């Protein structure tokens, strides 16, 4: 019942040292193995390393002499730095736990919510929200002109889970992103019910509530 | 570096039938690779290690089996809620490597027709000098679909920003487009046409500056 | 229908630290048994790595072969990892005529015996070495392996060494 988190940043410059710190909350530390996986956008998932809590620092060779996993018991996290971070690393990252005692159980159980990291050469930009107002009624939220592209979008915080429909982000050339969210409801809980979708970019960390109303 | 064939690559099959796929490593590997599940933007997670036994909280419908140099994982009967990527991963031998992955897809749904709506472009926007209507059709299953824009009279080819969601567990898609053009070609015309054709006769919507 | 024994420990392992420190070496070992009369013998050994060599070739499908004559002839142990005789012993615990396998080993308690050349003052069970106040010259491979008796069942490599002579381990197979 253990959770990890990631507090990595989501853009880092080329030719740079990328680090992440992944926090741990629920076990303590002890007797299992902390590991990093990687994931580009498209491409199945690749194992980057892991370390006991005795040093023991085991490490994929295809990547090892610019990737390092430092640990924090005092603190309950560990910590990766991967040095000279080229184009191919933009990709999800995600900090799990490795385990089983058994001949053959060595899973990696339990996951964690994963962070994405992307190399390129800007600085950032907040998103632009913009209402959509109307068998049953449907209503929007469109968001615009935003970099990198990890971006969360709920309805009344949260409350809306049934009905609703996040499109992936598009790029407008003039390298921006784009994303929609849109939901269904009945005809007569127009008028009722206040419809606001609130749009979080962690990146930018820009939380914005925009309410929609015809 | 052990690597791990995944097969098949892509598979569609409907509600309740029998999914089998297959994991194979170039050297043996005895009962140490474990099979996870990864749904669109949320974190793998783990079904079953030890390659034959079952991690606590899964529904018994998900069933592993082999061993030596060939292993493989059994979906008895598919759900909407399996729609998840699968992945073989083995630990036997540092690197622990992973396997291609194989996409389930959903064939039992019924061919549905897309509910369709328009929305055109708010104030706010004209006044951040930029000009974007959305066309969205949802709730709809077969495959991919065909959306034109109108100028009042002509269909328009460029400006079209086309997206797709993955599928639900209703297991339906919802293709949405973005016209996009500036604040003076917008108030230029008068009716804006969006016309989809998918499934039964051509559809279409339109708006008009009120 | 069972017979024999399995065992598996991770076969790579790399290890960093600083002069006077008090690091672990711990392993994980994980088994199976069956025929409950057997015979353990868990071994540590050490090797000098010469930076001169990037590449360490361990050789590993060497250990379970028992008289190979390929493969005590390179001349010397010099930077690849032949035969573990050529290997210098550490630190052996020996399980000897033990019956009770099918739970924890701490109910088939067993003798270690350590050469007092190094320090490295030995743990629990005989499955991980604890370095107390290490000077620099200890800085090298160190590889655990486990004979099932009289068998190589598992081996483990692990590099140990400082920041800066820290050298890089390829696992081949043959030869």
């Amino acid at each position: 019942q253990v959770q990890l988190q990631e507090s990595g940043p989501g853009l880092v410059k080329p030719s740079e040292t990328l680090s992440l710190t992944c926090i741990v909350s629920g076990g303590s530390i002890s007797r299992y193995y902390w590991s990093w996986i990687r994931q580009p956008p498209g491409r199945g998932l690749e194992w980057i390393g892991n370390i006991y809590y005795t040093g023991t620092t085991n490490y994929n060779p295809s990547l090892q002499s610019r990737v390092t996993i430092s640990l924090d018991t005092s603190k309950n996290q560990f910590s990766l730095r991967l040095t000279s971070v080229t184009a191919a690393d933009t990709a999800v990252y995600y900090c799990a736990r490795i385990g089983g005692v058994s001949f053959g159980e060595r899973p990696i159980d339990y996951w964690g919510q994963g962070t994405l990291v992307t190399v390129s050469s800007a600085s950032t930009k907040g998103p632009s929200v913009f209402p959509l107002a109307p068998g049953t009624a449907a209503l929007g939220c469109l968001v615009k002109d935003y970099f990198p592209e990890p971006v969360t979008v709920s309805w009344n915080s949260g409350a809306l889970t049934s009905g609703v429909h996040t499109f992936p982000a598009v790029l407008q050339s003039s390298g921006l992103y784009s994303l929609s969210s849109v939901v269904t409801v009945p005809s007569s809980s127009l008028g009722t019910q206040t419809y606001i979708c609130n749009v979080n970019h962690k990146p930018s960390n820009t939380k914005v509530d925009k309410r929609v109303e015809p | 570096d052990i690597q791990m064939t995944q097969s098949p690559s892509s598979l569609s099959a409907s509600v309740g039938d029998r999914v089998t796929i297959t994991c194979r490593a170039s050297q043996t590997i005895s009962t140490y690779l474990n099979w996870y599940q990864q749904k669109p933007g949320k974190a793998p997670k783990l079904l079953i290690y030890a390659a034959s036994t079952l991690q606590s909280g899964v529904p018994s419908r998900f069933s592993g089996s082999g061993s030596g140099t060939d292993f493989t994982l059994t979906i008895t009967s598919l759900q909407p809620e399996d729609f998840a990527a699968y992945y073989c991963q083995q630990s036997y031998s540092i690197p622990l490597t992973f396997g291609g992955g194989t996409k389930v897809e959903i064939k039992g749904q019924p061919k549905a027709a897309p509910s369709v709506t328009l929305f055109p472009p708010s104030s706010e926007e004209l006044q951040a000098n930029k000009a974007t209507l959305v066309c969205l059709i949802s709730d709809f299953y077969p495959g991919a679909v065909t959306v034109a824009w109108k100028a009042d009279s002509s269909p328009v080819k460029a400006g079209v920003e086309t997206t797709t969601p993955s599928k639900q567990s209703n297991n339906k898609y919802a293709a949405s487009s973005y016209l996009s053009l500036t604040p003076e070609q917008w108030k230029s015309h008068r009716s804006y046409s969006c016309q989809v054709t998918h499934e039964g006769s051509t559809v279409e919507k339109t708006v008009a500056p009120t | 229908q069972p017979r024999g024994a399995e065992f598996h420990m991770w076969n790579y392992h790399s290890h960093v630290f600083s002069v006077g420190d008090t690091f672990s070496l711990a392993m994980h070992l994980q088994y199976k048994i069956h025929e409950a009369p057997f015979d353990l013998l868990l071994e540590w050994l050490y090797v000098p790595i010469d930076p001169t060599c990037q590449p360490m070739r361990l050789y590993s499908t060497c250990l379970y072969h028992p008289n190979a004559p390929q493969c005590l002839s390179h001349m010397n142990s010099g930077c690849t990892f032949t035969s573990p005789h050529l290997a210098q012993r550490v630190a052996s615990t020996v399980y000897q005529n033990c019956e009770h396998a099918d739970n924890y080993t701490a109910y088939c308690l067993g003798i270690s015996h350590m050469e007092p050349s190094f320090g490295l003052i030995l743990h629990d069970g005989g499955t991980t070495l604890k370095f107390v106040d290490t000077p620099e010259s200890l800085s090298g491979l160190y590889v655990f392996v486990v004979y099932f008796n009289g068998h190589v069942e598992a081996v483990a490599y692990t590099v140990v060494s400082t920041v800066d002579h820290f050298v890089n381990a390829i696992e081949e197979r043959g030869f």
